[PDB]
């Protein structure tokens, strides 16, 4: 049992070694989270008016797909592995939703070949931050400048949404088009003011000043509220990412 | 429409990999294809110039 | 019957070959061929389970007889990629493609029921 | 002026920001701002089997997309 | 196959917004001011007794209940002044401020620094740089001597 | 000589119940002697004694793919080469289920024959290579080496089920170390190779401009043996044939081949290209 | 020489140390300092080959004797970067440090026939 | 003693030409009690018996670091700690190619000097944190 | 004895679990409901620290040769929370519920002692 020993010796010694291997990628993966962490004490505010100008009622998918001609997506992926589902439920929603007029640009390495061999024409390319520095504003503006390049009616930003250390759900941005979104202010801000869904708030003075501002004004305003709603997803993504990471990686030891 | 996997069948895609190559040894492999490709399009670029 | 069984053994070999990352790190690591075959496998691994009419006291289900040429044309719809959008589980325990579509249908029936159920039991909480 | 040069309100408001990451002192804030300035990400595109770059929108600042 | 196993959550729904009434009664003493950068606030929910902005048309001021209004930041300072008499000023890039009839501004930025973290002597350099950029004949260069130096001249007079 | 481990646990049978001490796994010990002497009469013979020869290919069984057992140990420290057929290939599809990494040949170059040579030392860099990419799942599908296109093509030619000829073998391997047989596919490399040897594509598509070379006459192997590949009066014909078939499949077999759509078509031509992968 | 030899062996070391790694993260999970000696260690293991007279048979190549001044001039300078710029297989199975920027040369040479046929290739069809 | 594994295989080669009864590793089983019969003799003599002393540094080759051998297990069994040097560590430029928690010294304090026990106490409480600190980073 | 003894068990269970969350969350991350085991725990593994009087002249600490009954009444206080103003490191290297509460008011006697130093030594100065 010569080559038989040898073999499980092999193994073992392997298996010792890629354990404290896996262990580093946890210290690593706690050095990065920590820093992160800092954000759940500071989260949860910088869309807290944003929802009031760009939320509505959940619209149904079969109306959308008719009043619309070509809808978009854009799902937040990672550059790193070691994650867990998040990726391959991320294609597994888009999937499930799948339609003829959509298309995808998304962000990280690992949408690059899923993408393109599950959805073939739909995906166009993606977006590469590598992270040594954190996200900026002109990041987002730069995916934005990228989202331009398309004319999109509406456009469903997924991401994965850090409800604790231990829940990495979905979540997603409906984001409306600027001749849409224009128009629904108008026709909103002409009638009274109703909720007409339970959860949302009212908007009427709102979206009476918003008709008062020039177009400029208005331009930017939209530009920098969906820059913002952009940058906080893929914050919440960052998060999530080193939070499920831990999990994918004890599990592994 | 879902996968073009590769497999033996016509049908399905080419597969051009080979059991008897270790997966190990292939990050270094794509690593070092990759800097020999830079090096051999520098040395052309100096060569030329 | 020959290249089918051929087939069926290479997409197990490599189903095993495998089983080295799956049992380490998981099926989100694999690349979207790598885990169709796994996908494939599995249902493959599983409809080679199946029922005896001896082992009817353990398994508590009738033994089937599959006659070779229906015996085939399962593998081979199972192989082509015929039949993926069955789960993995309707091939557990069965004999037979018709027998797999009744206990696949069986398993949505039960499974709309149990969501009508929590429902019902969720207006009424 | 800026405007009709092609530039955009967002590249303006972070061109803006750089030039206070510049100006400001040095410090923590300064150490977490040069993250929030500092340009290193990429784009790229899946060819038949090739990764390319999509430079049709660069990243730098004083130029233009077309 | 399964009917959409997954439901995910309108991600706005997190937040917890304004409620923005017509005002059936008096005006409060003091506004709550939220303040936010890129994703993290700097101030959040804060009594203050009033702000002053900058804008494009020029520089305004804000009390309690003042008139429901929004426009554009243009990129200078801030001048914050709470209840106790004290004051606080803040460099910004930009933005839109949203005034509630309530009484709750919701100010949302690029950037926010105070003034004590920016020195005279390292913006002195920038000045000339921002000049000969400016004078520059190049359309990719003109631009940014002028952008630097509407951000510089608001900063080169609040430090003097 | 089938199973020799059956004629070793036959020496030892005989050797314990005449009460021989045993030895390493219960052998007496002087089974090496034994296998040496059975082997040591292998040779090739001087022109003195005739130029006469005997070959020998010794069969040993494995058990778990190891190369650690007394026998085996025993027989590879004997015999010159090896043919290591590894179970994890022929359960994983390839037959004959060769491993390269563990079967080499010691007299090389010097046995096999002029036009041999010349094909072989590119093979051995082509393999070389390939053994270093070949981990790759295939992400640069139209980035793939032309070592990564010949490599796995010349896997096509290798799964086989009965022997081929020489001739039948050298003007199969040309097309892939020339890289004529790269823009086909993978899947039809040995129809093609049908094709090739079978159905002579410009024989009958009249496209015949060359003098003599045609794979018809099979009288060819002589003189490709003799003279080699690398010669002035075979090479031009050589590249006249083979270029000419490449564009006769790429251009009436590949598309009507890709083409197909149906089930019952998909399966009749798998079908058709594992015969054709048995029978050439 | 004592201090080429136990500076490669050193090297070679954390070389495999490295392997160790690269089969599980990858090779961007690596500082450039690393990659650095990464190159340098799997340049010296490609270049310590070597072909033999007597396997003239099997390699089909001339063999080639190695001095000790020029198998110590081109350690060393592989050892410290010198010669960094040279590409990975220019150092496979060759001799003296004279035959590496020959085979260099030559596979730039054969670098740029297959691209400019390519090129041809392009403008043809 | 270099060494004490080829003392062995002659015990061995003496034993089984003189048909005394083998046992693991085709040793007897008074191998053991033949090293105890050598190591045991080295002491630190009493004020009684002229304070004098014999220390012993016996050398045992092992085999692909193995340590479940009969041998190694043998004399880790009888010495008063060990050395245990590495060959992944000494091509790595460490020389001597120690592996400090494999090897051990009952004999922590006792033999060392007053000024030795601070340094050494300092070195044990910065290398006990520098493999836990040194193991978990990565390698650039 | 037998309940007491599998409460701690259980106990120190869910504290290493506890501390292996700390270690990667951190204490803060914890409800008010962990924390009262984090540290009841804590306070459990102290109060094993136990003297010799074996070592009684090495170290110069007493030993304490404490009963089964008493033990097991300490325990259950300990458990039942009955004993939970008492400091953590009052039960280091002590033995009896009986016992610590001496080293307990010394400790806080010390400490008011030391407090009515330093007011004084600004008062006077």
């Amino acid at each position: 049992g010569g080559g038989t020993i040898r073999f499980w010796r092999e193994k073992l010694e392997g298996y010792k070694k890629y354990h404290q291997i896996v262990k580093t990628i946890k210290m690593v993966t706690l050095a990065k989270y920590r820093q992160t962490v800092v954000r759940t004490r500071v989260r949860d505010q910088t869309l807290r008016y944003t929802r009031k100008a760009l939320d509505a009622k959940t619209q149904d998918d079969q109306e959308v797909i008719e009043k619309s001609e070509c809808l978009l997506y854009v799902p937040i992926t990672t550059n790193r592995g070691s994650c867990g589902a998040l990726n391959t439920n991320m294609v597994r929603y888009l999937q499930e939703v799948e339609n003829p007029k959509m298309t995808i640009i998304s962000v990280g390495k690992k949408a690059l070949d899923a993408m393109t061999k599950v959805f073939q024409d739909t995906y166009r390319r993606t977006i590469l931050n590598d992270m040594k520095q954190a996200m900026s504003f002109q990041f987002a503006a730069y995916v934005l400048e990228h989202m331009n390049t398309v004319p999109w009616d509406r456009a469903q930003i997924v991401y994965n949404r850090y409800h604790g250390a231990a829940s990495q759900k979905l979540a997603i941005f409906n984001l409306p088009k600027f001749e849409d979104w224009k128009q629904k202010l108008e026709e909103d801000s002409a009638g009274d003011g109703k909720i007409e869904e339970d959860g949302l708030l009212q908007s009427l003075p709102m979206k009476t000043a918003l008709g008062e501002l020039e177009e400029t004004a208005v331009e930017d305003f939209y530009n920098f509220h969906s820059c913002l709603a952009v940058l906080n997803a893929v914050s919440e993504n960052e998060l999530s990412e080193y939070a499920a990471r831990i999990v994918a990686v004890e599990n592994q030891l | 429409n879902k996968v073009k996997v590769p497999g033996r069948k016509p049908q399905d895609e080419e597969d051009l990999t080979w059991a008897e190559a270790d997966r190990k040894l292939t990050p270094e492999e794509r690593y070092a294809r990759d800097k020999q490709m830079a090096l051999l399009d520098k040395m052309t670029s100096q060569v030329e110039e | 019957h020959y290249n089918v069984a051929m087939d069926i053994v290479e997409m197990l070999t490599k189903y095993k070959e495998l089983q080295d990352i799956i049992a380490v790190l998981g099926i989100d690591e694999l690349s979207e061929e790598d885990k169709l075959i796994v996908d494939r496998a599995r249902k493959v691994a599983k409809f080679m389970s199946q029922p005896f009419a001896v082992a009817e006291v353990f398994t508590g289900m009738k033994g089937y007889y599959v006659q070779l040429e229906d015996c085939v044309s399962d593998f081979g719809s199972l192989l082509m990629g015929q039949c993926d959008n069955i789960p993995e589980m309707a091939f557990y325990m069965v004999g037979g493609l018709d027998s797999v579509k009744e206990k696949a249908a069986k398993m949505a029936a039960e499974a709309a029921a149990m969501r009508e159920r929590a429902r019902k039991a969720a207006e009424a909480k | 002026s800026w405007r009709d040069a092609g530039i955009s309100y967002l590249r303006y408001l972070s061109i803006v920001t750089r030039c206070i990451h510049e100006v400001q002192k040095e410090g923590p804030l300064l150490t977490k701002n040069v993250r929030f300035s500092t340009i290193g990400w990429k784009s790229l595109y899946l060819d038949h089997g090739a990764t390319k770059e999509y430079t049709a929108i660069p990243a730098e600042l004083e130029k233009i997309p077309e | 196959q399964d009917p959409r196993k997954f439901f995910p959550d309108n991600g706005f729904r997190f937040f917890d917004g304004p409620e923005d009434s017509f005002g059936d009664g008096n005006i409060p003493a003091q506004i709550i001011l939220t303040l936010t950068r890129q994703d993290e606030f700097i101030l959040k929910q804060e009594p203050v007794a009033a702000i002053t902005i900058r804008t494009n048309e020029g520089e305004m001021g804000v009390l309690a209940g003042h008139e429901y209004t929004v426009q554009q930041l243009a990129p200078g300072i801030l001048e914050v002044e709470y209840e106790g008499g004290k004051k606080d000023q803040y460099v910004i890039s930009g933005g839109f401020a949203h005034v509630n009839d309530t009484g709750v501004v919701d100010i949302n930025t690029v950037e926010a620094v105070p003034l004590e973290e920016i020195d005279h002597e390292k913006l002195a350099k920038a000045l000339e740089e921002a000049r000969a950029k400016s004078q520059s004949p190049d359309e990719a260069v003109r631009i940014q001597g002028e952008i630097a130096l509407e951000i510089f001249e608001p900063l080169e007079a609040a430090l003097h | 000589y089938d199973d020799l481990s059956k004629q070793a646990v036959s020496y030892r049978q005989i050797s314990l119940l005449l009460r021989r001490p045993p030895g390493r796994e219960a052998y007496p010990g002087d089974v090496f002697y034994l296998h040496s002497r059975l082997l040591e009469r292998s040779a090739m013979m001087s022109p003195q004694k005739g130029s006469g020869s005997l070959t020998s290919l010794p069969i040993v069984e494995t058990l778990s793919n190891d190369v650690t057992a007394y026998i085996v140990t025993n027989v590879i420290s004997i015999t010159d080469g090896q043919i290591y057929l590894d179970a994890k290939l022929f359960t994983g599809g390839q037959r004959p289920a060769v491993n390269i990494g563990l079967s080499v040949s010691r007299v090389g170059s010097s046995a096999q024959n002029k036009a041999m040579k010349k094909v072989g030392g590119a093979l051995k860099m082509l393999m070389g290579e390939y053994r270093k990419m070949a981990g790759e799942q295939t992400s640069g599908s139209q980035n793939v080496s032309p070592v990564m296109i010949r490599g796995a093509r010349c896997l096509q030619l290798f799964n086989q089920k009965g022997p081929s000829y020489f001739m039948d073998a050298i003007v199969a391997l040309y097309a892939v170390t020339n890289g004529y047989m790269d823009d086909v596919k993978l899947q039809y490399s040995k129809f093609y190779e049908f094709l090739l040897l079978n159905k002579d594509l410009p024989v009958l598509y009249g496209q015949v401009n060359n003098k003599y070379f045609y794979m018809y006459n099979k009288n060819l192997n002589y003189f490709i043996r003799y003279f080699g590949l690398n010669h002035e009066i075979l090479e031009p014909e050589l590249k006249k044939y083979i270029e000419i078939h490449t564009n006769l499949f790429l251009d009436n077999y590949q598309s009507r081949m890709n083409e197909l759509k149906s089930d019952e078509d998909l399966v009749q031509l798998k079908n058709l290209l594992y015969a054709c992968k048995r029978t050439v």
